[PDB]
């Protein structure tokens, strides 16, 4: 946390702080990225919305996935929501269990697994070429998207052969990624669902108004079984808080 | 009302010629275009990539473009052109926001998409100057 | 533009220093104008020109 | 005399705003997707001479 | 005229713009068809299956509306599908028969030599003879890992197939820009109906929504505003219409007096030829300040 | 917290959330308490007899 | 302004036309309907 | 220690617009104690196993 005397302007500010972000990123590790805060102050947490299945038929993983990739985008949309921030749930991983047993008998090292693991997922192209008048594109498969495609990896390959597939030295199952966050509603369950954040000062009011209003338009696409439960709403302290006062000062 | 100009006849026209030498200078000073500048107001993030295809120019590089950027201050859209070879995306906010500043907030979050993309792509910030901006072509 | 109103002026007045009122008159509106545009920024397009 | 009026402001001719006239000429077609580089640069020169 | 009736060829609509309006038309990512349906999708398939929907709905809900899902797809692709088990086989990391998709096929610059505050690109390529043809590209040569000599057809499939010539997304997210439009119509009638037609018995795949935008976006902050201005520039000069005589009558008459003035002029753009724009307004406006100014004036005398 | 008969809806976060905001490990347990509306339900007890 | 352009005058028609039209108009406005309109407001 | 103990990701897989991690680990089996955790078996680049 970077602090600046009161009244600084916040967007010169961040700006500031930014200036010597850039000389730290080659400075550290792959799997570190620097994130640069929301816009909206603590202050800023205004909408709460959980994401629960009435049935059992849509899946908790399946739903942290619904929140994370067509809801969150949805709310994103909005005037002056800053950013939406998902919580709870699951995150579907693809995991590769290996067994130190299968690796011994065939004598492919770790290093040799996560080597053919990073190159066996990418997909590239290679220019056009001049058949009949038009240019065609050249293109090629690549991505993974099968479990079964997990499996045939190769590691151990030989000539007038036979080779040794992922599959020989482990067990590929989709599983829950390690969780660092857990949102629950009641004893209704453990249940994933989004907070949405108000970029600084402008009417919470209006904001929750417009995301309402996004809510009921959606509740059309959601699914089976699954509802937008409003966790908490600012909005009627706003209110509460306007009503009280516009009523005393007539009296 | 009127009168209380007229007890100093050679002050409104003293006045007149403080219009007259201050006139001609802000006047002709002054910069000369046509039209308005009326694209709106963008940043225009273009990306290299020597050829390939769009489901691999938006998978690999316009993807990891457009996403970072929902997040960044004042986006109305987060619309882009990807295409064989190039991914342009266009960011645009309301009229009348600082160009400067502006351009300045979507940059905020380019640093976190660079490390994201192969080495080949470069994601360039747009030119300064509004697709009016086009003035003497030369061959 | 400024002549030709003269001219009709001076047909109505039977001829003056109209031309001199007219230097005067319009002039200095446009020139106020060209001040105020340069305070809101603005650039000098066709249309602020029209 | 107003009614007269009422009458071309319910058919107002048609087209709005103008389409304003520089000394050039921008040419811009609706063109296919696919093409050879060497029937582009072909098929500009020849656009170049007609 | 002469031009575009000079330059015709095949496949070539001919569109003439004036410089810089035409400059200024490219980067605008407007879209001009007065409405256009913005369909927001998680996956192509989707979005582009209901973009159809949307040609026979617009065609059938009264009114002139030329619907085109996309004119888009229309890039013709070779599609090499590498197969993993047929690369394994050969113990082919697929990054490898990439290797010579890319750089052997295609061919990636692969280093740029400096000549001083000058830098030239270096590329790394198979032939021109084996790159002619899909043929010629069934029978690419690969020397595999074991010096296994043999063509990327033993390691993949290559078909050919048509494809997207380029993607548009709003948002990170796929979606497609019906265009959608009728003229001279203030068509802001014609959405809701279609809107709620649309609801009632054609129905959007999970993990889809749908928004419409063009021109009409644009009326109803702009039309409602200038509605909204006309109360509050009247009442402004109501009070501003007694105020050098006092009473309101004369501030009526006034009100009564600019319309006919209106008229006289309107009826000169019959007589040249010219059309109403927003610039006739103005005119209209200068009219009737003009007129405004007399009717004080004269009123005193 | 929900056997108490004055509280609506509850919602349970335990560590963080998705935003650069919250900074929770997976011990902090930070629970938004939704409050039903006060004709319902009760006499005497008081926001703070609540607590 | 309206029987010639070397430049950018498609614009000022537009705005102009209204005026000498309403202007042959206005003035014969005035000339006529400030007393009948005076006399019939009282 | 890294991959194999704990599991850190190594990459992560499309499905358009969406981004799944892959976790590649040793089984729970050999990381549920300290115990378990001193058994850990290395193979040595000489394919020493240990
Ligand atoms: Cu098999
Ligand atoms: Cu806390």
């Amino acid at each position: 946390y970077v602090i600046f005397e009161d009244g600084t302007d916040p967007y010169w500010a961040r700006s500031r702080v930014l200036e010597y972000l850039n000389q730290v990123q080659g400075k550290l590790p792959a799997g570190v990225s620097a994130e640069l805060g929301p816009d909206a102050t603590g202050v800023g947490w205004i909408y709460e919305y959980a994401l629960v299945d009435r049935s059992g038929k849509h899946d908790l993983a399946d739903l942290r996935s619904l929140q994370d990739w067509f809801l969150k985008y949805e709310l994103k949309t909005i005037p002056d929501v800053a950013e939406v921030a998902s919580v709870g749930g699951v995150v579907k991983e693809y995991q590769v269990v290996i067994d130190p047993q299968r690796l011994a008998q065939y004598g492919i090292s770790l290093a040799e697994v996560k080597s053919a693991l990073d190159a066996s997922n990418q997909e590239a192209g290679g220019s056009s070429i001049e058949l009949a008048e038009a240019e065609y594109m050249v293109r090629a498969s690549g991505y993974l998207q099968t479990l079964d495609d997990f499996n045939h990896i190769v590691l151990k390959a030989s000539e007038n052969g036979v080779p040794v597939y992922l599959r020989d030295v482990a067990k590929v199952q989709i599983g829950p990624e390690m969780r660092r966050g857990i949102a629950e509603l009641n004893g209704e369950g453990e249940v994933a669902g989004g907070v949405v954040i108000l970029r600084s000062g402008k009417n919470a009011r209006e904001v929750i108004a417009a995301v309402k209003d996004k809510l009921e338009t959606l509740k059309s696409s959601l699914p089976e079984g699954v509802e937008i439960v409003t966790t908490y709403d600012r909005s009627q302290l706003i209110d509460r808080a306007i009503d009280n006062l516009s009523g005393k000062l007539l009296e | 009302i009127i009168r209380r100009s007229v007890a100093n006849r050679f002050l409104v026209l003293m006045g007149a010629l403080f219009l007259s030498i201050w006139g001609t200078w802000t006047i002709i000073n002054t910069p000369v275009d046509a039209l308005p500048d009326l694209s709106d107001v963008q940043v225009i993030i273009k990306t290299s990539y020597p050829g390939q295809a769009p489901q691999i120019v938006e998978n690999q590089v316009t993807y990891p473009l457009t996403t970072t950027m929902l997040s960044v201050p004042g986006a109305k859209t987060v619309r882009g052109f990807s295409q064989f070879g190039d991914s342009y995306v266009y960011v645009i906010f309301e009229d009348g926001t600082d160009p400067y500043w502006a351009r300045s907030r979507v940059l905020e979050y380019l640093n976190q998409v660079q490390g994201k993309l192969p080495a080949g792509v470069s994601a360039e910030l747009g030119p300064d100057a509004t697709g009016v901006g086009w003035i003497y072509e030369y061959a | 533009e400024f002549i030709v109103v003269a001219v009709v002026c001076a047909l109505f007045l039977w001829h003056v220093r109209s031309a001199l009122v007219a230097i005067i008159s319009l002039p200095l509106g446009l020139c106020i104008a060209f001040i105020v545009m340069h305070f809101q920024g603005l650039n000098a397009n066709i249309m602020s020109l029209g | 005399s107003v009614l007269t009026v009422l009458w071309p402001l319910n058919k107002v001719g048609g087209e709005f705003l103008p389409q304003i006239n520089e000394g050039d000429l921008l040419y811009m077609p609706s063109t296919l997707p696919g093409i050879s580089a060497a029937e582009a640069a072909s098929m500009l020169q020849k656009t170049d001479k007609l | 005229e002469e031009l575009d009736n000079t330059v015709r060829l095949p496949g070539l609509a001919n569109l003439w713009v004036p410089p810089i309006r035409n400059r200024i038309d490219m980067l605008s990512t407007g879209i001009k068809s007065p409405i256009g349906i913005k369909v927001s999708g998680t996956v192509l398939a989707d979005i582009d299956a209901m973009a159809e929907q949307i040609e026979e709905v617009a065609r059938t809900v009264p009114g002139v509306a030329s619907a085109l899902a996309e004119r888009l797809e229309g890039g013709r692709y070779i599609n090499v599908e590498i197969n993993r088990e047929k690369a394994a086989r050969y113990g082919m990391t697929v990054a490898d028969v990439q290797l010579f998709v890319t750089s052997a096929v295609g061919g990636a610059m692969v280093g740029e030599t400096v000549e001083g505050i000058a830098r030239y690109p270096i590329n790394l390529r198979y032939p021109q003879s084996w790159r002619d043809s899909p043929q010629a590209l069934r029978q690419l040569p690969i020397l595999t890992p074991m010096k296994q000599q043999i063509t990327l057809a033993d390691v993949a499939d290559i078909k050919v197939s048509t494809g997207p010539s380029m993607l548009k997304t709003e948002n990170a997210r796929p979606t497609s820009w019906i265009y959608i439009d009728a003229r001279d119509r203030d068509m802001v009638s014609v959405v809701h109906d279609l809107q709620k037609a649309i609801a009632e018995k054609v129905q959007l795949k999970p993990g889809t929504s749908v928004a419409f935008s063009g021109q009409f976006e644009l009326l109803e902050r702009a039309n409602h505003k200038l509605k909204l201005m006309v109360p509050m520039t009247l009442m402004i000069i109501f009070v501003l219409l007694y105020l050098a005589f006092r009473r309101v009558g004369e501030a009526l008459l006034i009100i009564s007096s600019v319309p006919f003035a209106l008229v006289g002029g309107i009826w000169l753009l019959w007589w040249m030829g010219f059309h109403l724009s927003v610039a006739t307004g103005t005119g209209f406006i200068a009219l009737a300040g003009v007129a405004a100014e007399f009717g004080v004036v004269m009123l005193m005398y | 917290i929900m056997s108490v008969p004055e509280v609506a809806r509850v919602f349970g976060k335990t560590g963080k959330a998705e935003t650069a905001t919250d900074s929770a490990p997976l011990e902090m347990v930070e629970t938004t308490i939704q409050l039903k509306p006060q004709e319902q339900w009760r006499p005497g007890m008081t926001m703070d007899k609540i607590i | 302004i309206l029987w010639g352009t070397g430049a950018g005058s498609e614009v000022m028609s537009r705005i102009a036309a209204p005026m000498i039209g309403g202007m042959i108009t206005a003035p014969l406005l005035s000339l006529f309907i400030i007393p009948a309109a005076y006399k019939l407001m009282w």
